[PDB]
């Protein structure tokens, strides 16, 4: 019972369920960022504080191409200059220092021991990240308009809804830190936006996962599966006809075909 | 005005109407239709006592519209009673009807229905299944945990906006196969997809 | 606000919630896009 809340250790993760990690927990000024399996390491433990600092190893996050290159490092807060290591998270997913108002947090590949590295803002499905100490994917159904439930159809190739079943294993998603809905069963599978449309609105359906900007999504407080960033779109059945069988990303309207429920 | 009115009608067409305290999103009071009586929990505000079901002679339950109380009272737990749209049914009956050996528990069903399903999207749907599949359930740790948290979350959401989005303090949810999930930040669906109204605790900006 | 279950399923009582949501909940003062409870009615 404060609203005030100074200090916080939490930890970071992002794609594929890796998290961001310190470099070998080398604490040098300059110490290299990566993505690693999570764990329990103080190098993995990242504390936030109220001036808008992001800490590992008593040194702060740090960012600058004039210093360090591209990539993304731990750095002393006291010898370092004032701006190259404000940082500001965002309710779908953008990790970004507001002093390069272009660019975002990012893994360019998913695999361990990734460099990571501060990339121009394409609200992809690699530059988004999830916040918070519990890091694994949050299994659940998808319900959609009339209760029927998001299934991954025809081999896990095209994705409609259907009539809810008790633990159809293909009707069950894995919601990822990184952004991406993938399939419970087989994890190299994901939700995608694809370039086939339906009347001037791109078709979602299940493609293997790339990390792109067609893969991020985030579930809004009202209740739309939406894109990040300012421009907004978001799911859904096209024309509330599940018989169609197809969702379409579309211009959020926020009507019942555009409502869904992470069912957990 | 600080409460707001509903009415429940039963499959008799017998309606009640239920009263919301908007500030804390409990049930106050109700008046059966076409009565002289009406209804207040204990613990129920001052204000509504004056305010609500003036025309009527006022009784004081004896429990307050807490779950404890609700739960003592009944002699159950919510973990035990069983939710749909024909216990719903009959706990409009009960209520219609001043039924005092089945109140706390008819209050239970009708609270949980209706204002913790309003409050959570996760509750919401629970419900809507059993009206859809025409059977009924008894809520397990998933639904229990978030009526039991509502108000710390709401809370912790406000105080988030003084840091990133990140919590004061941890909040244990479990899923509906009973595994603890740990919330401690805003960026869970769990959370921002759920919550569909918060109890106000301060005056915050996002 | 009325909810009559003799001529009630998923969808007449989604759109009860809806309205109880509606009423309860501020249009202005929102956080996260969650609405916080109205001051008054
Ligand atoms: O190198 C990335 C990696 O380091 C792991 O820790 C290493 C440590 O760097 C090395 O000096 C030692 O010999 O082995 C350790 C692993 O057993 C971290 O655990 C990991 O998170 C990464 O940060
Ligand atoms: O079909 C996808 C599409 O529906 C639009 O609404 C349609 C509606 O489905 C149809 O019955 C009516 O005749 O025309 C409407 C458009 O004027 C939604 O607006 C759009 O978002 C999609 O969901
Ligand atoms: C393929 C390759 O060069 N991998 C590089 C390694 O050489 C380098 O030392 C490290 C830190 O910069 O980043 C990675």
């Amino acid at each position: 019972n404060e609203c005030l809340v100074e200090t916080r250790t939490t930890r970071i993760s992002g794609r594929d369920a890796l998290c961001v990690d310190v470099a070998g927990a080398l604490t040098s000024d300059g110490s290299r960022l990566i993505l690693y399996p999570c764990g329990q390491q103080v190098n993995q433990k990242w504390t936030f504080h109220s001036d808008g600092t992001v800490r590992s190893l008593g040194k702060c996050l740090a960012t600058n191409n004039s210093k360090f290159g591209n990539l993304v490092v731990i750095y002393d807060c006291s010898k370092l200059a004032a701006e190259d290591i404000s940082w500001d998270v965002s309710v779908g997913g953008t990790i970004m220092n507001p002093n390069y108002e272009d660019l975002a947090l990012t893994s360019n590949k998913a695999t361990r021991s990734t460099n990571l590295t501060m990339e121009v803002n394409t609200y992809s499905a690699s530059q988004g990240w999830r916040v918070g100490n519990y890091v694994q994917p949050i299994i659940g159904s998808i319900v959609g308009l009339d209760d029927m439930c998001l299934e991954a159809t025809d081999g896990n190739t095209n994705m409609w809804l259907e009539e809810c079943v008790p633990n159809q294993r293909e009707q069950s998603w894995a919601l990822y830190s990184d952004g991406t809905i993938r399939v419970d069963d087989n994890r190299e599978l994901c939700v995608t936006a694809s370039s086939s449309t339906y009347d001037n609105w791109k078709v979602i359906t299940i493609l293997n996962c790339d990390g792109s900007n067609n893969q991020r999504w985030v579930f809004l407080a009202d209740g739309s599966i939406s894109t990040p960033g300012n421009q907004r779109l978001a799911m859904d059945v096209a024309r509330s006809d599940v018989d169609l069988k197809k969702i379409i990303l579309h211009r959020p309207h926020g009507d019942l075909n555009q409502q869904w429920v992470l069912f957990y | 005005n600080r409460f707001y009115l509903l009415t429940l009608t039963s499959n008799q067409d017998e309606s009640i109407t239920l009263a919301i305290d908007v500030e804390d999103m409990v049930a106050v009071a109700y008046q059966p239709a076409g009565s002289h009586e009406s209804y207040f929990f204990l613990n129920a505000p001052q204000i509504a006592f004056h305010t609500l079901f003036t025309d009527t002679h006022q009784n004081v339950l004896n429990f307050d519209n807490t779950f404890k109380s609700l739960e003592n009272a009944a002699g159950t737990t919510r973990q035990t009673i069983v939710l749909g749209v024909d216990p719903l049914d009959f706990a409009i009956s009960n209520l219609f009807n001043a039924d005092p050996k089945l109140l706390p528990l008819s209050f239970l069903v009708i609270i949980q229905m209706v204002l913790e399903a309003s409050k959570f999207r996760f509750i919401e749907q629970s419900v809507a299944y059993s009206f859809k599949n025409e059977k009924t359930f008894l809520p397990d740790l998933a639904i229990v945990s978030l009526e039991d948290n509502w108000s710390e979350i709401s809370l912790q959401i406000q105080a988030s906006t003084s840091l990133q989005g990140l919590f004061g303090s941890v909040v244990e949810l479990y899923n509906s196969n009973n595994e603890l999930i740990e919330v401690d930040s805003i960026y869970y669906p769990i959370i921002l997809a759920n919550v569909a109204l918060q109890l106000y605790h301060c005056q915050v900006s996002t | 606000a009325n909810l009559r279950l003799s001529e009630a399923n998923s969808g007449t009582y989604k759109t009860f919630i809806g309205r109880v949501r509606e009423e309860l909940g501020s249009e202005t003062y929102r956080l996260y896009g969650i609405p916080v409870l109205k001051h008054s009615l």
